[PDB]
DNA sequence: GTACCTACGGCT
DNA sequence: TGTGCGGT
DNA sequence: AGCCGTAGGTACACCGCACA
């Protein structure tokens, strides 16, 4: 990819890739990473919902074949997790309701076209501080420290603990019906 | 921790998404009519003092303001949505005195932000009124370093004068605007009957009226959308069939459907001539003119019925068009689908809460002011020994509490008077303060009238409503035909 | 109603050179700045986004520089201001950035939706004393608004910085220098007028980059400093050292000014893959926060690595020129200066400051003396001025009878209608005297400095010093031979 | 990007090059659309006097206005083929304003001499106290302006094509020193 | 100086 | 001919 | 269909000059 800032080796093991919403986060990312084993791939924005997009859409829209090509891992049934090019893949997305959004994007998109990779353990969840607006509102110094440094760092192992339940949950969070994520919704907010 | 489960994360971050999209930007709240970023801007405006009576203010510098102090999102959500407010073709009641080029019927956009001006319209002040005299809460900006209100005072009923459309999680709203008049009309039938029925509502509110004019087809629509707060709303452009000499006629469209794109409606119609798939026009022309208003020309072929071809174009293109009503806003922090007379009620309660509020306030100012006056009168009709007793004092906390023993004050009394300046002591002041504390003593009786009287509270809300009616009630615009 | 299409070329054509030179793309030589750059600092200045205070929303800062100061794109303003808070780019920042302000591998900043920024503390030397009419105030663009014409510039920005700019007819390349040098030079110039350009170079090495690296030889510096124009050659810092299995690599830890670090690595990585170069087995950018610039070429086993490092100088910017252009306004007018005119320039322009500010302080000292002369002669006769004040049915009776009776003035008597009763307690009265005390003392300190040219001089002199030990620092970039 | 005229009568027709969208909008709300056509460009045009051929006749502005105009240039210049008998440079009342007037001024010199020649080439004076056309209203710049019954628009004359040749090579052209000379000599700072 | 993707609901 | 930086 | 309106993102031209 254009945008990918690859690491230094090419040891899958040791290599771990941070996506970000783009490249005010990305410059931050750029400058505070450890080069040699973190590569960063900005993301354009809100990305496209595969849950509610077509074949044809989603193998055409820019962000996601980024994301394919700098795993090197195939999608779909022709998915070979011997040949992911980094064995942690870091959602980094900005503090902020729409970073959530985005998150959940994301994960809709790996759970669809790239179960194994969350199977596997490959999927990591980053957690900057609250308080900033965006990465780029932070010292690149700041981002390492309390997000990409593996010795203070928290990254959150994504777990895949039922996927019938996963497959219901994406389907309804996701998907094209309105009414039973209203419903969702409903049942679940508190308004306090 | 460690680990997080997917089915967790996904429900709780979507959940976190969606009720914040809900309650903090894209519904309308049912007491101001506004969502977050309206109040913001409208709020930034009043705290920068850019009010009618003052010049223009650059847009680039009303919107970075905004940004800093209370929106932390992007720059061009805010500008779009001051933008809007200050259109003409969009806004009912246009909330935003713009100076510059502020887009068109025709999809234009604004001008950068660079070039463009504004500042409040002479209604906003109305949305602002008395927010400073504790009507309404304020809450700690995003950051905690300012404060910001949680809803405007409101003195008219904007929710429903301008509309609202939003499209959230779950759900979406869309409001269609109001005559001021009307609506102003129905809050007073309402305030001297709770039980009044949505039938009767309607003898003060016909239905919509759009910026834009236009017509409405029949009253069932509205009927349902104000029983339910749901209901198909017909729009039909104004059009009128003309002679053009020589025997030929054309059709000319002088009023077209809210939220309709003037341009984007022309290249349809030429679609449809193109592809064939309607008969007998010849032209097709916009002459729309800031002198002559809006005209768009649809020539007809000589002998071809002017009429058919116009009810081809009702059906074929958004010359008609339907305003699908969905009556979603904020009640109590939630959404609801409110009927006509829900979201009057929720509006006058808010009305009477604003009163009330202002009246304690009034009232607690006065109070405090009449306390202050009776320090003064004894500091006045003791200078000599006041004077005496702060000269023979090394600090004024010594000073302050000779004072308040000496002459029987409060720690406020105390400080007002050596607060006092030597120009208070010339010979009129005296007088002046009597005066004055005569006067608050009257002041506060009234505000306490008002405050035991519930009668006399919701008759100040319908004299202020009136007089804001005669002010701003404008004629309806939008033609209702039955049907 | 007609117009000759050679006359309309000619004064169009000139309206839009005259403007860019005098109000764009070149440097003032008094305070080193261009009109964007100015008005960023003046406005940072006037929202009072001083070093103690907490960083303020870029959006914000550019929105209220557009709207009083400068009718011109929020991009350009915050580029400009983006630059200022680059260590990379700037030999001293002016500005103090928050967030992602870009690097040097030609990233942009991040949306100034996501950054904020204040000034850094030696800005507060340039603005310092801007408040004391020191430098003279303008109408803004739209006659709503002052902005200053120039800043007090208490340190010689324009050389300490430098500035590059393109205009119409001339450009200017203004390379920066150490601020501990430029101040020697400066009190070197103090004390001789007559000083000679090799005299000031005693003080003022050469160039100094926020970047480090070497320069080659004095060649083009002097012709530089004589002339206003010379070429400078620039090289990385770059050593040869082993790694290996009697293996060896070429290690880059300082790039020359202005160079961009992905573009130079890229270039090599070209001339490797059109073998245009022999020798090269891996390129590799680790650079890093913690360990400062770090470009690794690895050599091929038994080959010349110093033939290599050579070559890579002569085809890639691993060797880079400086094309100095020393131009700036002086007298509003472009004008091609040497070191000496930029010094003399700058030196004329200090003590014209220190000078208004003397004469400004002892003018509202004077005034302020005159305030308390009325309190004290208020307090002296305390029941008396309540009688006359008591008395009388208004303020402007008051006022004439205060006047009157105590040969008051009437801003005295104005100031003394305006005393709080407060300020009758024992301390407060004490204050009063003590002010005035001081005051008077003051007052004495600043005519000697107005009646004795010297010891107005040596006050610039002191003050240069006091931020050359404050603020200068130790020269990066190294002068080879 | 052009917004055309109604009427399609070269005499009566006037289209007028405006500074940006900005600009734009204001302009096409304000004009009398039977007879005013608008171009928005974007920012600064090309210098033909120092590109060439190849960029200039690929450059998106220069076909638009080409295309406009309806002529075509050089030798294969039609001035009976002109689409509108006055052709209105509009620019935002400035120094950069003046700086795209003379691009304007250089392209249709060297591409479509005769356009000039025959007086079809006009400069609007828009208010001086908006930094940009996007500042004003469209009733504003209708009457100040663009109305036919109180503007003040200057027709561009060609007094003496060797003395034009020379101004143009000597301020458009790529010889820096003369553009340094002209300027010194002329400066009045 | 501008134009374009995405989420979301409803109809030297 | 590409690149440094204030402008449309 | 693609339009409405608050949101998350950001990419390409032009001028002017002087260096290698
Ligand atoms: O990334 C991209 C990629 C492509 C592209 C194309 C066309 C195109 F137009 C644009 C593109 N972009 C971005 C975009 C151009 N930007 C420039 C800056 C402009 N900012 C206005 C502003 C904000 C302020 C302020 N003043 N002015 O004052 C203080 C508050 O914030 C917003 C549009
Ligand atoms: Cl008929
Ligand atoms: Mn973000
Ligand atoms: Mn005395
Ligand atoms: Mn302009």
């Amino acid at each position: 990819p254009g945008k990918l800032a690859d690491c230094s080796s090419k040891s899958p093991e040791e290599c771990e890739i941070f996506l970000v919403e783009g490249d005010s986060a990305g410059g931050s990312t750029k400058s505070g990473r450890d080069s040699r084993t973190q590569a960063i791939l900005p993301l354009r924005g809100k990305i496209l919902n595969v849950e509610k997009a077509r074949l044809d859409r989603i193998l055409n829209n820019n962000e996601i074949r980024q994301m394919i090509t700098a795993f090197g891992t195939g999608i779909g049934g022709d998915f070979d997790l011997a040949k992911a090019r980094y064995h942690k893949i870091v959602i980094m997305t900005d503090a902020d309701v729409d970073g959530a959004h985005i998150r959940t994007l994301l994960l809709t998109f790996f759970y669809r076209f790239m179960r194994p990779l969350i199977e596997a353990g490959y999927v990591y969840i980053a957690q900057p501080p609250t308080g900033y607006k965006g990465l780029g509102e932070m010292n690149a110094d700041q981002l390492w420290e309390t997000t990409m440094n593996p010795e203070h760092r928290a990254l959150l192992q994504v777990k895949l603990e039922d996927a019938i339940e996963a497959d219901q949950t994406f389907e309804m969070l996701m998907g094209d019906v309105v009414e039973n994520r209203r419903q969702f919704i409903e049942d679940n907010a508190v308004y306090a | 921790i460690n680990e997080r489960n997917i089915t967790s994360e996904m429900r709780e971050s979507f959940l976190d998404y969606a009720m914040s999209v809900i309650v903090a930007r894209a519904l309308p709240d049912v007491r101001d009519g506004l969502k977050p970023v309206h109040r913001r801007i409208l709020y930034g405006l009043n705290e920068q003092g850019m009010t009618p009576d003052k010049s223009y203010k650059k847009s680039a510098r009303i919107v970075g303001d905004v940004m800093g102090k209370y929106h932390p999102h992007g720059d061009s959500s805010i500008y779009e949505a001051m933008v809007r407010m200050a259109q003409d073709f969009s806004y009912r009641y246009p909330l935003v005195d713009g100076q510059g080029n502020f887009g068109s019927m025709d999809g234009d956009g604004a001008a950068a932000m660079r070039f463009t001006e504004a500042r409040m319209t002479k209604i906003t002040l109305e949305l602002l009124r008395d927010i400073n005299k504790d009507t309404i809460d304020f809450i700690d900006n995003y950051d905690g370093n300012e404060r910001e209100p949680s809803v405007l005072p409101a003195r008219f009923p904007n929710l429903l004068a301008n509309g609202a459309s939003g499209i959230a999680v779950g759900m979406a709203t869309n409001i269609p605007p109001h005559n001021l008049t009307e609506l102003i009309n129905g809050v007073l039938s309402l305030s001297k009957n709770p039980d009044i029925s949505i039938a009767e509502l309607m003898e003060d509110i016909e239905g919509p009226d759009f910026p834009t004019a236009g017509l409405i087809l029949g009253k069932s629509g509205i009927r349902r959308a104000y029983e339910t707060g749901r209901g198909s709303i017909q729009m039909r452009s104004r059009a009128v069939i003309e002679e053009r000499g020589g025997g030929r006629q054309r059709i000319v469209v002088t009023e077209i459907p809210f939220q309709v794109n003037k341009a984007r409606m022309i290249e349809k119609i030429a679609e449809l001539v193109r592809d064939k798939k309607i008969d007998g026009i010849t032209d097709l022309r916009d002459e729309t003119s800031l002198r002559t208003g809006v005209r768009v020309v649809i020539d007809v072929r000589k002998d071809a019925n002017a009429s058919v071809i116009l009810n081809n174009l009702y059906k074929q293109t958004p010359l008609q068009t339907s305003f699908g009503v969905n009556m979603i806003a904020l009640v109590n922090g939630r959404p609801k689908l409110i009927n006509l007379k829900e979201a009057l009620v929720h509006y006058l309660e808010h009305q009477k809460t604003v009163v009330r509020r202002r009246t304690q306030y009034n009232l607690r100012k006065a109070k405090d002011r009449a306390h202050i006056l009776e320090g003064l009168r004894i500091a006045l009709d003791h200078i000599d020994e006041i004077i005496s007793t702060i000269r023979e004092s090394d600090t004024d906390k010594v000073a302050m509490e000779s004072l308040q023993q000496r002459f029987k004050l409060s720690e406020k009394q105390a400080q007002a008077i050596l607060d006092m300046r030597l120009r208070r002591l010339t010979g009129l002041e005296r007088d002046k303060i009597e005066a004055e504390y005569n006067e608050l003593l009257n002041y506060i009786s009234e505000l306490e009238t008002i405050l035991a009287d519930e009668e006399v509270l919701l008759q100040l809300v319908r004299d202020e409503l009136t007089e804001i009616r005669d002010r701003f009630g404008d004629d309806r615009r939008t033609e209702i035909q039955l049907g």
